[PDB]
């Protein structure tokens, strides 16, 4: 009854983040 | 000419003097003299032809500022230099200074009305075209 | 770069001209004023939006305005 | 502006002799030798000061920490790479991306290689026992 | 002159002034060091026999 | 070449000036058109540099406006021994130093603020009672001799009268008897008089003053007679100095012993003592005597150094010129130059030592209390320090702001030609890039630990804190300075000095919270003056905080004077001078940009610094040092008294200061929601006026943002359709109104951000250690 | 004896040595 999916804070917190800095870096500084 | 008598500081040129512009001053100086540098320090003016590196066109201009009101030298000049090597004159661009009215120039940036004559915001919506035409 | 436009009020009294720290402007004849001459803004492409032109300006409200624009090397005034 | 520390000589040719400087290198093998000596030192303050430095599996954490840590660095290094287009060799855009991935596989494997020291040094004095 | 005054001679004057002041009371069972040798006699009478001359009672 | 040169009669003494204010500025003298020249009178009005080129008539303004001001210091000391002659229980003081409160200022009974005069205060002679003083005068006065109020009377006179005197100098020396220029340029003769005759023999005065007054006051308070019956020129008696000192004043004769050199008899009054006499908590009078006739020694031949009329002697400016060297360039040379023709130059100096004095003065007093039973007063031991504290951190960021006015106003380049000064301009890129890393470096790895404890203490992991308790950070290097001073009274370093502060004496200890009462100096009171002061943890923490904050009031104030002149973005700022709000918003915008403002920034920054000096004092000296000894267990009692740290749940031990403050919210908790409760129950009673000003300050404060977060343009725009309605109705004045200037706006924004913030902390301080 | 902190002393006093000896070498080379 403790429901929770730490693989899931794991990537939407720390992985997809960080990816996300990643891509919005690609689109800010090309050309 | 030969670069004036300065022991080097941290104020001058960056990476940009290579790659995007750099400016060059000219001036005579007939007395060998002591001048502040923009960039920060004291250098001395030879006794001859002086060219000066500088980072900006306004480090140029406060320069040339520093020459006519402290030492009267009054024929600087003031070049754009290109990371190809080109240097083209910016100032004076025709000789005669800019406060002195010369036939010859042309008028830029006229506007022919008074400044509360410009039209609104509104009648220049969804376009480029600003209201000071 | 910044826009710098003359507005016919100008009087000729050359007093932005001599402020400017960036030799933007210069005087042209006239036939609009007494003195036959008027601030004009060439090298705009020079100006650093530092407003000291319109500082200097003397007349109700002023014959010189500075509009800031677009944002270059040289208008923000980087060494760098 | 030249002063004492922007001129001495074996100051110089330290510098120049890192790989990072040093002449001949391809931009992996700078990459390479960079990330395993920064991987390798990194462990010790994620091993040591970490949160399980108490327990038996802190030397792991602080492996998987610092493996986090270069990875997170490599995204940075490999990014920058994709928008650099300035300079030619070593600041070349396929140049400074073998630098980031031979940074990334020497600093995994310098922290790997610290752990194993870490977590294996009584067997240096295993034979008298 | 320097050679022979100071490296030699003022070099063997200071060895034998560690002897006296140091190496002699620790063989005499007398802690000397630098706690305490500006306050501690190496001979009771010290350095009045040596200006006057009387040098036997050293 | 020492002479005097001296204009006579230069200025007629009239008041046809009065009629015109602003008359010594050329803008001002046109009169007022808008509100703007009100303001511009006042802070013009002591700028004597823009009032006149002539640098021998600003040298004659300063001269005499310093007459001035030491008149108003001696008529603010006149007005202190009148109070305390007058309006003080100081005659009730004098017989029970430690029982009765020293007050000095008492309330008329009009809208019930007569609730402010005290009991506890309340004793004959002064019967209303009055507000409890913290200023330490009483113990001062009674250091140095002063027993009845008669006494303190006749000083008030004489305050007065050398108040009449400097301010009747200051006439004579600028409209009747004005120095000339070169004058005031003999700067080896004012340092040869200064060091020899105001220092030197300004000590050397004070020591007979010690010597034949305060030793026998106090060798008659030490033998019980009451300070009405103490006889104050019994010093002057050589019969009576006989019976007190029988060594130094015997038959082997007190002059005698002086001229045939046998001062060794002078060991009765002159000592070498060093530590503080339990009775008092203070030091030794016959320490302080020798001290002064050291110092007064010491001062008079410093004096004699410098080249006058005689030959001998050095002469300055050969000296700078002479220290010189290849990494430094021509050195010392035109600093002679930029120090005899710059007042900016010297004032920048003089402040730079003023404030760091100050400073050390709060430092040293507390830990070697001077004054007798002042050690136990707790308000005026915090009062103090605090006081001192404030005052030296106003002066430093002067001497930043007086260091950027040269730059802009006296630094020439011909002058300075590969000197020290041109060659640090030439590398101010690298200063400032080093001290930007360096105050980051200090603020991650300072505030950052407080950070880190916060969040770990609030995630159930005290383990991982920074603390004594958990991962420790010991000040390894101070604890080891205080195991060289503790050892060397005695010891081989210094074997004759009896003894020395008391703070040092944490050998032999890991906290406060293990004190003994042999360890402490408590008085007869029960309450401890002064103790070994333990450094742990938080001692580390908060010391690299202090050097944060230091080292960015040094960052902003040395990058307004080392970019004074000129910077990368604006490069002929010096044309635009010291104090202009900007250069408009070209450039990205350059708000703030002149030295002026580096000095108004650079004060809030000091504000940081002091508040966390003070509030660092306050908390460690009520949790690790001051408090009560009981006379079973030789039990010392903090004033706070040591929380129990869980971590296990094993609990430990730890003074209130180690536990706690290794976090922020042990400050807000602990510190300041726990201490404010004297001063927020304050109503009702004789602290009220603490309550009020508490709140009153905190006002201030959040007033002097309404200046600081906006712009002028707003108000200007406000006060147009104000100015309609007062045009309307034929109100409008003839001086136009204007809004504040954007520099005048910073300035009355941080003047009331101080105001508020320092009187809220004075009225927290206060109501806190007049209560308990 | 010679505590942790003697060692550590004693390899700080060997490192200005150290930087010492890099100074006399470079300018014998
Ligand atoms: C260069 C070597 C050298 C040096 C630096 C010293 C230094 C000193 N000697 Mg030593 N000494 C030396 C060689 C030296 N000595 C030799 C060769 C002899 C045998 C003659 C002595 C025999 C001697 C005696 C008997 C005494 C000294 C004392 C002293 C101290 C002088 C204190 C004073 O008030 O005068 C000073 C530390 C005096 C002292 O009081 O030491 C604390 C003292 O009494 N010395
Ligand atoms: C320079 C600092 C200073 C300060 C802050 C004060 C402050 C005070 N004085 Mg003091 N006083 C001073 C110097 C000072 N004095 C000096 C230099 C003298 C001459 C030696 C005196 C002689 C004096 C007397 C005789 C009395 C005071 C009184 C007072 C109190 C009431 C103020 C008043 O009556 O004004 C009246 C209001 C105005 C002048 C408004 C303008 C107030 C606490 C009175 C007091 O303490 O009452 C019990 C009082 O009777 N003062
Ligand atoms: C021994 C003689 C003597 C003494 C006791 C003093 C004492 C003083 N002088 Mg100095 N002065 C002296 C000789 C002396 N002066 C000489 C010979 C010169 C000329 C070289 C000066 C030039 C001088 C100046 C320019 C100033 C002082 C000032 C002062 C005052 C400093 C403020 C203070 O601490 O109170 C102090 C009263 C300051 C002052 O406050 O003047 C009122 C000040 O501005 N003095
Ligand atoms: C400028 C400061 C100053 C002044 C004005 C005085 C004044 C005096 N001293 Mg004092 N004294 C002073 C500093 C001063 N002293 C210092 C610095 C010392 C320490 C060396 C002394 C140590 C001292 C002794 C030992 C004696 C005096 C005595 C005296 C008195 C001289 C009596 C006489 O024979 O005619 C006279 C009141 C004599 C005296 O009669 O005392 C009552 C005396 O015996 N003084
Ligand atoms: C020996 C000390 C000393 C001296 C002689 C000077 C002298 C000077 N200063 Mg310097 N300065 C000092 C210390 C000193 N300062 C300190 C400690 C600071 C840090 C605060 C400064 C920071 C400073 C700045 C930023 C500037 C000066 C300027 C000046 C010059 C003009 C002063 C003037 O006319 O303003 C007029 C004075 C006033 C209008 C009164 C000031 C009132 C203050 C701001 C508020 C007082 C409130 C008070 C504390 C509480 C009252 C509350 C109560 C009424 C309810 C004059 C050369 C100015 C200059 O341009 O130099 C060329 C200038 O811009 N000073
Ligand atoms: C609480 C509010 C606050 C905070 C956090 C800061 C923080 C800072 N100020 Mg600012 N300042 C403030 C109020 C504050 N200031 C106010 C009110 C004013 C108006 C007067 C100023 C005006 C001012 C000036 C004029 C200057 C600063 C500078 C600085 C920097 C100092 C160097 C340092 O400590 O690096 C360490 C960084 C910190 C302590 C910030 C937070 C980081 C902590 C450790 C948590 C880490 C979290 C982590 C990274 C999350 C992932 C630092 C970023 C100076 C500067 O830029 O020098 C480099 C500087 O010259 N400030
Ligand atoms: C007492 C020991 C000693 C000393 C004082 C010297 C001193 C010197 N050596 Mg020598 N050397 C030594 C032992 C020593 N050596 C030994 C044991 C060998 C192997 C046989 C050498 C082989 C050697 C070679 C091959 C060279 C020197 C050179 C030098 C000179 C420059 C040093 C330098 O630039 O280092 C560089 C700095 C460091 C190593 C920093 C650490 C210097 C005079 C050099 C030279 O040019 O002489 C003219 C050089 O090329 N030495
Ligand atoms: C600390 C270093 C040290 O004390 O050096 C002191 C060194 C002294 O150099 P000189 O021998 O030139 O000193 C002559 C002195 O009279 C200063 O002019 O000064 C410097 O090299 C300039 C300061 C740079 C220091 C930057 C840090
Ligand atoms: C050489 C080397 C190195 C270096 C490296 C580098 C070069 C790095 C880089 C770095 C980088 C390169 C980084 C980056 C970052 C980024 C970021 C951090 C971003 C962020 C972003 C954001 C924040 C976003 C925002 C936004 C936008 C933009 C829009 C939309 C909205 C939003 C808001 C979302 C190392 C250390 C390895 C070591 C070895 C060698
Ligand atoms: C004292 C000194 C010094 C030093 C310093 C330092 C800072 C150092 C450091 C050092 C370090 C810091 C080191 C490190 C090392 C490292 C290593 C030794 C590594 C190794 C690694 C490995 C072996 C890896 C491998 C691998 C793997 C495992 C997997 C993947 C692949 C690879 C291959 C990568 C100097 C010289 C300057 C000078 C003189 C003095
Ligand atoms: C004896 C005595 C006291 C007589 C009374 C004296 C008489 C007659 C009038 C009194 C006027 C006075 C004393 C003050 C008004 C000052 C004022 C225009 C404030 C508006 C203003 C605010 C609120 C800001 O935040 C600000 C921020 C940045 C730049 C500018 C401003 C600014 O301008
Ligand atoms: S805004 Fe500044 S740079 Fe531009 S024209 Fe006006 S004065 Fe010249
Ligand atoms: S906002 Fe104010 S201070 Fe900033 S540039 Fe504009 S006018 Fe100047």
């Amino acid at each position: 009854s403790y429901n929770v999916f730490p693989a899931l804070v794991i990537i939407t917190t720390l992985v997809v983040p960080f990816m996300a800095a990643a891509a919005l870096l690609f689109i800010i500084e090309r050309d | 000419g030969s670069t004036p008598l300065f022991g080097g500081s941290t104020g001058g040129l960056l990476r940009k003097a290579q790659i995007e512009e750099k400016y060059l001053i000219v001036w005579n100086s007939k007395e060998e003299q002591v001048f502040e540098m923009p960039t920060g320090g004291a250098a001395t003016m030879v006794a001859g032809t002086n060219v000066l590196y500088l980072a900006r066109k306004e480090q140029c201009h406060a320069l040339h500022r520093q020459l006519v009101s402290t030492f009267k030298i009054r024929d600087s000049k003031i070049y754009r230099v290109y990371p190809n090597g080109e240097q083209v004159l910016i100032f004076p661009m025709d000789g005669v200074p800019s406060e002195k009215s010369n036939p010859g120039r042309e008028v830029v940036g006229y506007v022919p009305r008074k400044i509360g004559d410009n039209p609104n915001p509104v009648d220049v919506k969804f376009t480029g075209k600003e209201t000071f035409d | 770069s910044h826009s710098v436009k003359i507005y016919d009020t100008c009087i000729g009294c050359t007093q932005c001209v001599r402020a400017c720290p960036l030799d933007v402007l210069e005087m042209v004849p006239w036939d609009g004023n007494k003195a036959g001459t008027i601030a004009s803004s060439p090298r705009t492409e020079d100006c650093v939006g530092c407003k000291r032109c319109e500082t200097a300006c003397p007349t109700d409200f002023l014959s010189i305005r500075v509009y800031l624009g677009a944002e270059t090397t040289r208008s923000m005034g980087l060494a760098y | 502006l030249l002063t004492p520390v922007n001129n001495s000589t074996a100051i110089r040719w330290f510098i120049d002799n890192l790989p990072i400087n040093r002449v001949g290198m391809d931009e992996f093998t700078r990459g390479l030798e960079i990330g395993m000596a920064h991987g390798y030192w990194l462990i010790g303050p994620f091993a040591l000061l970490g949160p399980l430095r108490n327990t038996e599996l802190g030397l792991v954490a602080g492996l998987v920490s610092t493996i986090g840590l270069l990875l997170i660095s490599t995204i940075g290094l490999s990014g920058y790479a994709s928008l650099v287009e300035d300079v030619p060799t070593e600041f070349d855009r396929k140049g400074w991306s073998r630098l980031a991935g031979g940074f990334l596989v020497g600093g995994v494997g310098g922290a790997i290689f610290a752990f194993a020291i870490l977590q294996f040094f009584p067997l240096v004095s295993a034979i008298a026992r | 002159n320097h050679h022979l005054s100071a490296l030699f001679g003022v070099s063997s004057l200071a060895f034998a002034g560690h002897m006296i002041h140091v190496a002699i009371p620790a063989a005499r069972g007398q802690r000397v060091d630098w706690s305490n040798f500006l306050n501690t006699l190496p001979h009771p009478a010290g350095l009045a026999p040596f200006f006057t001359g009387n040098w036997g009672v050293y | 070449p020492v002479r005097v040169l001296v204009d006579n009669d230069p200025v007629p003494t009239s008041t046809e000036k009065w009629g015109k204010p602003g008359w010594f500025e050329r803008n001002l003298a046109r009169g007022p058109k808008t509100t703007t020249w009100i303001w511009d009178l006042h802070a013009l009005a002591h700028d004597f540099e823009t009032h006149t080129s002539d640098k021998e008539e600003i040298s004659r303004k300063i001269f005499s406006a310093h007459f001035g001001h030491l008149a108003v210091v001696c008529v603010w000391l006149s007005g202190m021994f009148w109070h305390g002659a007058y309006f003080s229980n100081f005659t009730a003081w004098m017989e029970n130093p430690l029982g009765l409160k020293p007050s000095a200022q008492t309330v008329w009974p009009v809208f019930g603020q007569e609730i402010l005069n005290d009991p506890s205060t309340v004793a004959k002679g002064f019967e209303q009672g009055g507000i409890v003083i913290t200023s330490g005068l009483f113990h001062l006065w009674r250091a140095v001799g002063f027993t009845t109020t008669g006494q303190l009377a006749a000083m008030s006179i004489a305050m007065l009268i050398i108040a009449a005197l400097f301010l009747f100098a200051g006439w004579f020396h600028y409209h009747k008897r004005a120095p000339k220029l070169e004058w005031f340029q003999n700067v080896e003769s004012m340092l040869n008089h200064h060091l020899a005759g105001l220092f030197g023999l300004g000590s050397l005065f004070w020591t007979g003053h010690l010597i034949h007054v305060a030793l026998p006051v106090k060798a008659q308070l030490d033998a019980g007679i009451a300070p009405a019956q103490v006889n104050p020129f019994a010093g002057l008696d050589y019969g009576l100095m006989g019976q007190y000192f029988p060594k130094g004043f015997g038959p082997n004769g007190g002059l005698g012993a002086f001229f045939t050199l046998n001062w060794g008899q002078f060991t009765d009054f002159l000592t070498f003592k060093g530590g503080l006499e339990p009775a008092t908590g203070a030091l030794y009078l016959t320490d302080i005597a020798h001290h002064h006739l050291a110092i007064a020694t010491l001062f008079i031949i410093a004096g004699h150094m410098y080249r006058t009329n005689w030959g001998i002697g050095h002469s300055i400016k050969e000296m700078l010129e002479a220290h010189k060297g290849p990494l430094t360039g021509e050195g010392h040379r035109g600093l002679y130059e930029v120090l005899t023709t710059s007042w900016h130059a010297q004032l920048a100096i003089n402040l730079a030592m003023a404030g760091s004095i100050t400073i050390i003065v709060a430092h040293h007093m507390y830990a070697m209390n001077p004054y007798p039973y002042m050690g136990t007063d707790y308000a005026t031991q915090i009062s103090l320090f605090t006081h001192h504290m404030w005052i030296g951190g106003f002066l430093i960021v002067g001497a930043g702001a007086h260091a950027a006015i040269f730059m802009v106003r006296d630094y020439d380049p011909v002058t300075n030609q590969n000197n020290l000064l041109d060659r640090v301009l030439r590398h101010r890129d690298a200063i400032i890039s080093h001290l930007n890393w360096v105050t980051l470096f200090l603020g991650f790895h300072s505030f950052g630990l407080y950070v880190h404890n916060d969040t770990m203490q609030a995630l159930g992991r005290p383990r991982d804190m920074f603390a004594d308790f958990a991962i420790p950070l010991q000040p390894v290097f101070a604890q080891w300075i205080q195991n060289i001073h503790a050892a060397a009274p005695g010891g081989a370093t210094a074997p004759w000095v009896g003894g020395t502060s008391p703070t040092w004496y944490t050998g032999a200890l890991s906290s406060a919270a293990t004190l003994q009462a042999n360890q402490v100096l408590a008085l007869a009171n029960d309450k401890i003056s002064i103790s070994p002061i333990h450094l742990g943890t938080a001692d580390f923490m908060v010391h690299h905080i202090f050097a944060l904050c230091i080292h960015v009031t040094v960052l902003i104030l040395l990058k307004g004077v080392l970019f004074a002149r000129s910077s990368r973005l604006i490069p002929d700022k010096a044309n635009l001078g010291f104090r202009f709000p900007c250069d408009g918003p070209g450039r990205g915008g350059t708000c703030q940009s002149s030295a002026w403002d580096h000095v108004f920034l650079g004060l809030f920054w000091m504000y940081n610094t002091i508040s966390v000096v003070i509030f660092h004092f306050s908390w460690k000296m009520q949790s690790d040092v001051w408090g009560t000894v009981d006379r079973s267990t030789g039990a010392v009692n903090h004033i706070i008294g040591n929380t129990d740290v869980l971590l296990g749940g094993q609990t430990v031990a730890l003074s209130q200061y180690a536990a706690s403050s290794i976090n922020i919210n042990g400050w807000l908790r602990d510190f300041l929601w726990a201490q404010s409760s004297a001063v927020i129950n304050s109503y009702g009673g004789p602290l009220s006026a603490y309550g009020l000003m508490f709140l009153g300050a905190h006002f201030i404060w959040a007033f002097s943002l309404m200046f600081l977060f906006s712009g002028r343009g707003y108000w200007q725009e406000l006060i147009e359709s104000i100015v309609w309605a007062h045009n309307k109705l034929k109100v409008a004045p003839a001086i136009q109104p204007r809004a504040l200037s954007i520099t005048q706006g910073r300035a009355v924004g941080v003047a009331h951000y101080l105001l508020g913030g320092i009187a809220t902390t004075w009225a927290f301080f206060l109501a806190r250690f007049l209560a308990l | 004896v010679v505590s942790g902190a003697q060692v550590a002393i004693a390899f700080v006093v060997a490192l200005i040595a150290g930087i010492a000896a890099l100074l006399l070498s470079t300018a014998l080379g």
